[PDB]
């Protein structure tokens, strides 16, 4: 969903690396 | 080649073709625009590098490009933006306005490179929105990507931002074969998208030559805001890999506008010059919120009050 993809994107984002 | 008297020589021509046409019509007399169109050579192969394209290197050159388009037809306009694209690497404006190709610009070389942008991609802009088909765009984005280095424009502001037009105009003309034409451009700039942002000592430079303490980079997020707009999650993925640094940078950035704010906005005593700094800091912090949402938003994330989180 629109909602799941925005959550994968901010936890990819998120990582220091 | 060339040669430079040539050219100049030609432009002299276009602009006495130009003048004829513009009196004949003032007048209410009949115009004839061949003499005009043939004075270009848009349909002339016998030089190493098109005389039309030469034309462009000089500001004569762009200055009389909207009075040209006044007396042609949709497939000549066509035909011009075409061998833009065909041979937008060999655009001399092009290797000026690249941080690769041109690391210290003079404030001349800044000059042509803001009136090329403001005339050339003005009269894309009004061509392409009205009107242009489906086809046609596609074929001026393969046009793009097939005689050029892709990653070499994306260095260029004029480069990024004609790119950015083409993305843009193609993701509202469908209400599944640009599908195919975004992955080829896609393709061709996969590990080098952080290549769009210029180096630290070439902002310094343009900086000290517009006597200015912040760079304006809301194109970059415009281009990347497109991208990732008509982008599937894989691509979106790749985007925020690629430039994961540059949006930390900005926050950075805009974090450290943020509490010279509040540190300038405690002090009791306020003179105007002081009101002055902290409006020019207010309004440099709300840019870069401004100019990072407008790609955050497109994925549904923003940035808001210190952090990224998902879009309500
Ligand atoms: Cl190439
Ligand atoms: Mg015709």
């Amino acid at each position: 969903t629109a909602h799941s993809n925005s959550q994968a994107l901010l936890d990819l984002l998120k990582k220091p690396t | 080649s060339g040669g430079k008297k040539f050219i100049l020589e030609l432009i002299e021509t276009v602009y006495e073709e130009i003048l004829d046409l513009e009196a004949n019509l003032r007048n209410g007399q009949q115009t004839d625009s061949t003499a005009m169109w043939e004075a270009l050579h848009i349909d002339d192969s016998s030089y190493d590098v098109n005389p039309f394209i030469s034309m462009l290197s000089f500001d004569k050159g762009i200055k009389i490009m909207p009075r040209i388009f006044n007396f042609l037809d949709k497939q000549q306009k066509l035909k011009i933006l075409q061998k833009i694209f065909n041979e937008l690497s060999h655009l001399q404006i092009i290797i000026l306005s690249s941080y690769k190709t041109t690391p210290k610009p003079t404030l001349t070389q800044l000059k042509k490179v803001d009136l090329f942008q403001m005339i050339i991609l003005k009269i894309i802009v009004s061509f392409l929105s009205n009107n242009s088909n489906f086809i046609e765009i596609m074929g001026l984005l393969l046009q793009l990507i097939r005689n050029n280095n892709v990653s070499f424009l994306t260095t260029s502001k004029i480069g990024l931002n004609l790119i950015t037009i083409l993305i843009s105009r193609a993701a509202l003309i469908k209400q599944s074969t640009w599908n195919e034409i975004y992955d080829k451009l896609f393709t061709s700039l996969e590990s080098k998208i952080q290549l769009i942002f210029p180096p630290r000592e070439y902002n310094d430079h343009i900086m000290r030559l517009q006597n200015d303490k912040f760079m304006d980079e809301a194109y970059i997020w415009a281009f990347l805001a497109s991208l990732a707009a008509s982008g599937k999650l894989n691509h979106q993925r790749i985007i925020i890999d690629e430039v994961r640094d540059e949006i930390f940078a900005t926050i950075n950035e805009a974090e450290t506008l943020q509490k010279k704010e509040k540190e300038l906005s405690v002090l009791p005593q306020r003179s105007q010059e002081l009101d002055t700094e902290l409006k020019s800091i207010i309004y440099n912090k709300e840019k870069l919120y401004q100019d990072l949402n407008l790609f955050l938003n497109v994925m549904g994330l923003v940035y808001r009050d210190g952090e990224i989180s998902e879009l309500k």
